[PDB]
């Protein structure tokens, strides 16, 4: 810089001291913070966090929490407590079924779940995603493809 | 040797480069340069000290050190006080040319 | 050997005062210092450099 | 499991060319010399300093980009995924390492790239021990004489249909290799769930390809015809790596190399389907030229 | 394809000189010629004033011959001696800045250095001279500016040569303004009895739309590999602005099947385009989409 020069300096040295270093940003620590990645390279981080399902229609607040909480989701896949948070952009947390609410010892099929989803933002469509968005959280043979919904 | 001028950027070679080579020695303090800490003069430490007859011989002994390091093509002859106005002492830096 | 700066202390001067030479002595200081080079080279008054041994 | 590290390069910082970096520095030089700039100031030793500076952050914008490549798993090179895989509990293993049977012929070998990268990609699918769709897969890749797995369930619940496919040669995997997955899935599954291990869960039909390619009047037809299988013989080994489909266009696009003007296909009348259950095998190929 | 002058062997006529091996010969030619009548080899003898002239002025004449032998060789001449090599090969020394000043200090007429004449005298052979073959009709057809590359043909042997000029301004058609701009150059830079039928082209914009029903996995990389296959489509078609112009169906499979797509469906390319040199091609656009 011009400050790194000795006290004796011309205006030429002080000018070339302000140009010849030519400092640059180093955007390298920002690559692993999902709240500080740029929007053009956010799905690179979503790949290494193994975000299984992705939509190019969400807001960035709904894209970055799927990467930031990709650990807590993938740590507990068989639980309900991350089935609650896997449906984050579709804002819905209403009701869930369990064994003893049905009196005759469960359904034939040993209680596949029929969860309750309550969306209010999008009304057209928004059904055909939830049987496959919830597929990774669902185990391969602990549930059946029976599903319940609400608009 | 052909270098460029400090101001105005013009490449001047023979003896105008010789004079600005000396005045980069005398006016840089020590350690002000980057990665070259043993460069420059202690004349900035001699700034605003009383002009005694031991101050004169300490400037002759320090210009000769600092020009002896980074100016081998100048043989220093003498440094003399030639005038005194309020604060402004002025020194006739005389030396023969070698190299 | 942790030292604290002033608002005008500079890196190549400091590790010349500590080590005695500058051949291989600045980048070894920048190696074992997190976020030192990110800070501006005319230092602020309260940043700490841990100078390593064998530069 | 699809490789991301074969795409065009992402630029985290922009990589400008040499001229607009240079003119940006002159715009910084006119503003710094403001009030005292003259046209005689920008002399020959002054401009060649600015041509150095325009060359050095051309090497710094290339340095920030090359650093940002090797941090992301997309375009990370060797001896650096060990720094990333330590953050994902992925350590490379030893495939017959340096045991000196005789001391000067040292035979050292580690795990290579682009499958170690898959194990870093399959890191978060190994945390959940309650068995999602990929934890039955990612724990079944512990063996060596196989290829990756696909999971499905047609029958009654807690009956897992996993298709253990294997790349070692002509089709069928050995049944002694089949028993290793139940030793690999004991404290990884759910305890009430119970799997059946089917090696070929749908069946194998024999496939071939016969292509009459044309090459340009030009370079030699010996290494360019053989270069068509360089993108094909690794493509067939990657079909049951995901257990997914081949197409008619898979028999076209895997034969286009540098120096192709037209191709030809006869072996399928229409394309075949290979689902998550269905897989197949290709017996023997014959790709020649029509000219 | 020229050879550098720094790898040439040294010639025969250029000699290293020595004052002693001329002067010790003049001693060894005069001492035997006196037959012992002169034997004072002290320098104060006035023959050694003169034998140090006949060995010094000869060394000047031996050097003038070496100076003149370098002046007639291309790898050693300089100054006004490459002007004589330059005047024989119709090559003149350049003018970077002009000769005449407007101010009181005279601006020197800046000529290029003699190290760049050796560039230009040696490139005076591989130079555009006449449009004989197919590689020279097109390079002599670079008089206009708003235009991309071109190729030539000849349907009969004895008379006619065909050049199908296409210029990228709008859709790639050749305007009638640059039809005459080509024909102004080919009248004196061709062989004289050419029937240079410089039309626009036989067929220019033959609109080749593309559509691709891309089928992807809906995961995280579905935005990145969709634009990566789209970027491979951009520089492909931009390389198809050509008379090789092999617009196809299966050559666009490898463009779009990049690493991880499931399949593709090309609708408007259904068959391969039949190829001749005379016609041209154009792509009007596309409507890229996801399968779902």
């Amino acid at each position: 810089s011009s400050r790194l020069l000795p006290p004796n300096r011309s205006s030429l040295e002080r000018s070339l001291g302000d140009v010849l270093p030519a400092e640059l940003p180093v955007p390298l620590r920002e690559l692993h913070d999902p709240a500080r990645c740029e929007a053009a390279l956010l799905p690179y981080l979503a790949w290494t966090r193994s975000v299984d399902r992705w939509d190019p229609d969400w807001s960035d607040e709904a894209k970055r929490n799927a990467v930031a909480t990709s650990f807590v989701l993938h740590q507990r896949k068989g639980t309900l407590t991350a089935l609650r948070q896997v449906v984050e952009p579709i804002g819905a947390l209403s009701e869930v079924t369990e064994w003893w609410q049905r009196s005759p010892t469960g359904v034939p099929g040993t209680f596949e779940i029929t969860v309750d989803v309550s969306d209010r933002g999008i009304d057209e469509g928004t059904v055909l995603e939830l049987e496959r968005l919830l597929d990774d959280v669902r185990p391969v043979s602990r549930h059946l493809t029976r599903l319940d919904l609400r608009i | 040797m052909i270098g460029m001028d400090r101001r105005s950027g013009l490449p001047l070679s023979g003896l105008a480069h010789l004079k600005q080579s000396v005045e980069d020695i005398l006016t840089t303090p020590l350690g002000s340069r980057r990665m070259r800490p043993e460069y420059g003069s202690k004349l900035r430490r001699m700034v605003d000290m009383p002009v005694s007859e031991g101050w004169k011989s300490a400037v002759q002994a320090e210009v000769a050190r600092s020009l002896g390091r980074w100016e081998p093509r100048i043989g220093l002859s003498a440094v003399r006080v030639v005038a005194v106005v309020d604060g402004r002492v002025d020194l006739l830096l005389s030396g023969v040319f070698e190299g | 050997t942790t030292c604290r700066t002033a608002d005008g202390d500079m890196l190549d001067s400091l590790c010349y005062h500590v080590y005695g030479h500058l051949l291989g002595c600045v980048e070894a200081t920048l190696d074992a210092n997190p976020g030192l080079a990110d800070e501006q080279q005319p230092f602020r008054a309260g940043l700490l450099i841990s100078f390593p041994d064998m530069p | 499991i699809i490789d991301l590290s074969q795409l065009p390069e992402p630029e985290v910082i922009e990589n400008l060319d040499f001229e607009t970096i240079y003119q940006e520095l002159l715009g910084d030089f006119r503003e710094a010399m403001a009030g005292e700039w003259t046209a005689e100031v920008e002399s020959d030793p002054v401009l060649k300093l600015l041509q150095l500076a325009a060359y050095r952050e051309l090497l710094l914008r290339a340095r920030i980009n090359d650093a940002a490549r090797a941090v992301m798993l997309a375009y990370a090179s060797g001896a650096d995924l060990d720094q990333i895989g330590a953050g994902f509990n992925v350590q490379r293993l030893l495939i017959r390492p340096a045991q000196p049977e005789a001391v000067p012929p040292v035979e050292a070998q580690y795990e290579s790239d682009k499958s170690l990268r898959n194990r870093i990609q399959l890191a978060f699918e190994q945390l959940s021990v309650a068995g999602p769709r990929n934890a039955y897969i990612a724990h079944a890749l512990g063996a060596d004489g196989r290829v990756a797995d696909a999971s499905a369930t047609s029958p009654a619940p807690c009956e897992v249909l996993i298709s253990v496919l294997g790349v070692e040669g002509n089709g069928q995997a050995p049944e002694a290799v089949l028993q290793a997955v139940r030793l690999a899935l004991n404290a990884e599954d759910v305890r009430p769930v119970a799997d059946r291990v089917t090696v070929r869960s749908a069946g194998i039909v024999p496939y071939q390809v016969k292509a009459q390619l044309y090459l340009f009047p030009g370079p030699e037809a010996e290494l360019i015809r053989a270069a068509a299988e360089a993108s094909l013989r690794d493509y067939i080994s990657a079909q049951r790596r995901l257990g997914r489909d081949i197409r008619r266009s898979a028999l076209f696009a895997t034969l286009h190399v540098e120096g192709v003007q037209r191709v030809e296909l006869q072996e399928p009348a229409a394309d075949v389907v290979l689902d998550e259950t269905q897989a197949a095998y290709c017996t023997g190929y014959a790709i020649t030229l029509g000219g």
